[PDB]
């Protein structure tokens, strides 16, 4: 079984630099 | 950090940068090396406000965030005359033609 | 294929940080070295990712595929997390040549079928038509890879 | 130290020599061992070009977040031909 990347599915976050 | 500026007088525009902590006086020094005029014969402006020799560029309102490489802050420049007053005058650049239809 | 992820099966927690003004498209090169797209990142946003040690990632402008950098380079490779410490992939714009930047703006305003109605020197029509392509990039990075391995 | 670039309408742009070398065209012109005439380039285009020199020098080999180089639609074509002409 080849494990591919996946997204945890959480709340994205703003980068304060912006 | 560093502030990026456009020092302008008439049809002349000097592109340069300086430390936000450096002074108006030191900036005048930079101008002198280029246009051969002493600091006491120079008038530098942020819009219509004459900049005092002793203030740092940061204290004049020139910050890294307001004067960036891709969009430098404009510093107005006028020279002193023996018995006459030279009004601050920055000649406007040209204007582009109409945006072509296929780009609208 | 020299450029491809390794099926390590060793989890690596990564955090994509879109520190660019573009909508970012993270591209994962699978085990056969084939480009696979993932959920895009809005400008100035970050997102947690469960990837694996030895996997390859590259990033492009989602709508134009203009090239982007990750931690200042072309490719990003997750490593094992050191003390629950997440691995950061800081996506930023590269310093495009003035010409490429102008080409981007023009392409974003004029439909391809109209490029040639523009009043510019001939040669530039081809430069406009030759828009960024991930496949071509891989071939280029591949040969660049081969040179750096004498 | 500095080089002077002249636009089509007569504006003079004074830029650090190093920044000007961002231009392949100018770089090749200045090796030997300054005033350069670019009378086919309007001041509204040439000013932007110089801003690009500063931008490029400041942000190449830079680890900090890079800002987008702004290009207004109305100047895109002219700037493009200039960039192509100045090789930068």
């Amino acid at each position: 079984e080849m494990l591919a990347p996946y997204i945890p599915m959480d709340d994205d976050f703003q980068l304060r630099s912006f | 950090m560093d502030v990026f500026l456009m020092i302008r007088r008439h049809k002349t525009t000097i592109f340069t940068d300086a430390k936000e902590s450096s002074t108006v006086f030191e900036l005048k020094r930079i101008v002198e090396g280029i246009l051969k005029r002493p600091p006491d014969e120079q008038r530098l402006y942020k819009d219509d406000q004459l900049l005092d020799d002793g203030k740092t560029l940061g204290e004049c309102g020139f910050t890294s965030q307001t004067a960036r490489p891709q969009a430098p802050a404009t510093v107005g420049l006028a020279f002193r005359a023996d018995d006459t007053f030279e009004a601050l005058c920055i000649e406007p650049f040209s204007s582009p033609p109409e945006l072509p239809d296929v780009m609208k | 294929p020299v450029l491809r992820s390794v099926n390590s099966r060793e989890p690596s927690q990564v955090i994509f940080c879109n520190r660019s003004p573009r909508v970012v498209l993270p591209v994962w090169l699978n085990f056969d070295g084939e480009p696979q797209p993932y959920p895009t990142l809005p400008p100035g946003t970050g997102r947690r990712i469960h990837s694996y040690r030895g996997h390859l990632w590259l990033f492009r402008d989602a709508g134009t595929h203009d090239g982007l950098l990750v931690n200042q380079t072309e490719l990003f490779v997750p490593s094992l997390n050191v003390d629950g410490q997440p691995i950061f992939a800081n996506i930023t714009l590269p310093v495009y040549t003035l010409k490429e930047r102008c080409l981007q703006v023009v392409r974003s305003l004029v439909k391809p079928e109209n490029y040639r109605r523009l009043d510019i020197v001939r040669s530039l029509y081809e430069d406009l038509e030759d828009h960024p392509n991930v496949q071509k990039d891989l071939e280029r990075l591949t040969q660049e890879r081969i040179a750096h391995q004498r | 130290m500095y080089v002077k670039l002249i636009s089509s309408d007569g504006h003079e742009f004074i830029v650090k020599r190093e920044h000007a070398l961002t231009s392949g065209t100018i770089k090749a012109m200045l090796s030997g061992p300054n005033e350069v005439n670019f009378r086919e380039i309007p001041s509204h285009v040439l000013s932007k070009v110089c801003m690009y020199f500063t931008y490029k020098v400041r942000y190449t080999n830079s680890s900090t977040e890079i800002p987008e180089f702004p290009i207004a639609p109305e100047i895109a074509l002219e700037l493009l031909m200039a960039a192509n002409f100045l090789d930068c």
